[PDB]
């Protein structure tokens, strides 16, 4: 029940 | 020897928008893989590129029972491809959304094979893995965790040596992350931290949807504890999320060892978790080597540039 995340870098 | 059409493509069971992975089957042998695919252009074009390198040898150079092994790397005028073992369980995300929260048993045995693995990375392939989370933990038909997705990873990482990126997963980030700065392996026990918080209270440590409010929880906030859990639990989880890099548990110069010590894991016997003698609290119920009832319908129900040196890979 949480949102599916998204990997990233700055 | 390998390209696009020595596979079967089968069922879509994963996509970001830098790719998609794939089941596939190899004609030659019979066997069944997952087949992650890159356009090579949206790589060198939203600047994955550094990224597919670092995946690319640190899947080669990994041997080790909880990490995805690589078969097949191997190139096209427009893909990258890289043919890995398939986790046939689905990810961890998939089974704590449908059954809320895990027993402590069950979120222990997943934390030993996590620990063992990410010991390995360390000691012995000096890689520090970056964005440990819930979509990244995966089970194979046995119910033995696997890691997938390593494009985030430190190499040449070795002891306390120190780091810059900014990279991860934003729920995930620890704060001498947020902080702005060098940072080393601990924040791997960070992320395990956050999993095992999750495994066992059914939500994230720390909540907001917009980043900045999550980011001031993340460096402002003690974490909460449900009364469920229990004072051996209480404690890890205290140890793994200390703000604090050098007070946290597994930040000091015993890495994994300190983990693996804590009276969370009495009575884990951390060699027969290598050998994979514990019982999987969690065997999945797969009918065939082709049964994706553990990944999401929103994927599987969906119908089917420069030259990169050395890119191209095998195993035997
Ligand atoms: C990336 C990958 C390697 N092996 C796999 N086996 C099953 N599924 C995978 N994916 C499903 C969606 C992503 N979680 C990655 C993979
Ligand atoms: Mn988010």
């Amino acid at each position: 029940g949480r949102p599916r995340t998204t990997s990233f870098a700055e | 020897r390998v390209t696009m059409n020595e596979f079967e493509y089968l069922k879509l069971l994963g996509k970001g928008t830098f790719g998609k992975v794939i089941l596939v089957k190899e004609k030659a042998t019979g066997r069944y893989y997952a087949m992650k695919i890159l356009k090579k252009e949206v790589i060198v074009a939203k600047d994955e590129v550094a990224h597919t390198l670092t995946e690319n040898r640190v899947l080669q150079n990994s041997r080790h029972p909880f990490l995805t092994a690589l078969k097949y790397s191997f190139q096209t005028h427009d893909r990258l491809c890289f043919v890995m073992e398939y986790a046939n369980g689905g990810e961890l995300f998939f089974h704590l959304s449908r059954e809320r929260v895990f027993s402590e048993d069950r979120a222990r045995f997943y934390g030993a094979e996590i620990v063992s693995a990410l010991d390995y990375l360390h000691s012995e392939k000096n890689v520090v893995y970056r964005d440990l989370k819930l979509e990244n933990l995966m089970l194979d038909k046995d119910g033995h965790i696997k890691i997938t997705d390593f494009g985030l990873c430190k190499e040449g990482i070795k002891d306390g040596a120190t780091m810059k990126t900014f990279c991860g997963t934003p729920e995930y980030l620890a704060p001498e992350v947020l902080e702005d700065n060098d940072y080393g392996r601990a924040v791997d026990w960070w992320g395990l931290g956050v999993v095992m918080y999750e495994m066992m209270c059914g939500r994230l440590p720390f909540y907001n949807q917009d980043h900045e409010k999550l980011f001031e929880l993340i460096l402002m906030e003690e974490i909460r504890f449900p009364r469920t859990l229990g004072p051996e639990a209480k404690s890890l989880l205290s140890g793994l999320l200390k703000k604090d890099p050098k007070q946290r548990l597994g930040g000091g110069s015993e890495d994994a060892k300190e983990i693996m010590q804590h009276r969370f894991f009495a009575g884990i016997v951390w060699q027969h978790v290598y050998e994979k003698k514990l019982s999987p609290p969690f065997k999945p119920q797969v009918t065939s080597e082709t049964d994706t009832r553990y990944f999401d319908e929103e994927f599987t129900a969906q119908m089917i540039r420069p030259h990169f040196p050395q890119f191209d890979y095998s195993a035997s």
